[PDB]
């Protein structure tokens, strides 16, 4: 029993890990969305240089 | 031991609502079980309460 | 001249406008994950408070 | 222009360091009432048993204190503390009786 | 492709006060619910995946 409590405490751990790298996963679309608008106003600013 | 006697009655009419009262023998021993069983009642019922209000909020 | 430099300083100003409008909401001490939880129990708590 | 374009400078910098610090489960709202939006944070269930709310720590410590196990639905929490207040009375009068029987 | 369509939704629910007026929210990022739809798969991976 005091095995079986052992290995059920490091399922639980790695659960932890899993949500970890979904949240990296979130903010890196996140942040690719953000660069894409960015360009595009990016894009705008050199049109009106151009002028 | 007015103090005891007047919490059971209140918690008996309580209990029984408008359903007349049932005569028993007041006496030491009968007014100590009841007073242990009102004391009991009421801190349940509180307990009770709180557990319900929070299963609605759940 | 003058009207195009006009639409310039506009377009500039309202991303400056928008950009600090959200760097006041993204330093929102509520948003912060660094946030110590409060010590004392929030009166809004009330599964805490019961 | 040279004004503004000084308050855009480093703008894309700016905004990316203040997100890096940002809780995004803080920004997922619920709406329990249909009008008032909370942040699912703040929902007793999620404060009580989200392994990334700041009051995880305090709650573990608080269910190893009342025995509930961590796989426990987090409603069963106040169900089980009247059930322990009651065991707790029980004993007691198991107690007086049998010290009353001695 | 589903794990694109999950992180999508997942990160549209993030942007999203649904029930606010769009004339006062100030979004994360300066990002709309629409910004995210461009990083969803072609349509006929989606109802692909779906399926």
């Amino acid at each position: 029993q005091e095995q079986i409590q052992t290995a059920e405490r490091e399922i639980v751990g790695q659960d932890l890990n899993c949500e970890r790298a979904q949240d990296l996963c979130r903010r890196s679309l996140l942040l690719r969305a953000f660069n894409k608008k960015r360009e595009e106003e990016c894009e705008a600013l050199c049109q009106s240089n151009k002028k | 031991m007015d103090e005891k006697s007047t919490k059971i009655i209140m918690w008996l009419k309580k209990m029984f609502g408008d359903k007349p009262l049932p005569p028993y023998e007041v006496n030491t021993r009968t007014m100590e079980i009841l007073y242990q069983l009102a004391e009991w009642n009421e801190a349940r019922d509180k307990d009770l309460s709180l557990v319900t209000e929070d299963l609605k909020l759940k | 001249v003058y009207r195009e430099l006009g639409s310039i300083v506009q377009e500039l100003k309202e991303s400056g406008d928008k950009l600090e409008e959200r760097l006041t909401m993204l330093s929102d001490v509520n948003l912060l994950s660094a946030s110590k939880p409060r010590s004392n129990i929030d009166s809004k708590d009330l599964t805490s408070h019961r | 222009i040279i004004q503004e374009s000084q308050r855009l400078q480093d703008s894309i910098q700016k905004e990316v360091k203040h997100f890096s610090a940002i809780c995004l489960p803080a920004l997922l709202k619920v709406s329990t009432d249909g009008f008032n939006l909370l942040p699912s944070r703040e929902l007793s269930i999620n404060r009580m048993s989200n392994t990334h709310a700041p009051y995880y720590g305090i709650f573990k410590g608080i269910y190893e204190s009342v025995r509930l196990p961590l796989y426990k639905a987090p409603e069963s929490v106040l169900s089980h503390v009247a059930d322990m207040k009651k065991q707790l009375f029980f004993l007691r009068s198991q107690l007086s009786s049998r010290s009353e029987a001695i | 492709g589903l794990q694109q369509c999950m992180l999508v939704s997942e990160c549209s629910r993030l942007l999203t006060a649904d029930s606010v007026p769009p004339s006062d929210s100030t979004s994360i990022l300066g990002l709309d619910k629409q910004d995210l739809l461009d990083l969803l798969p072609p349509n006929m991976l989606v109802l692909w995946v779906r399926d």
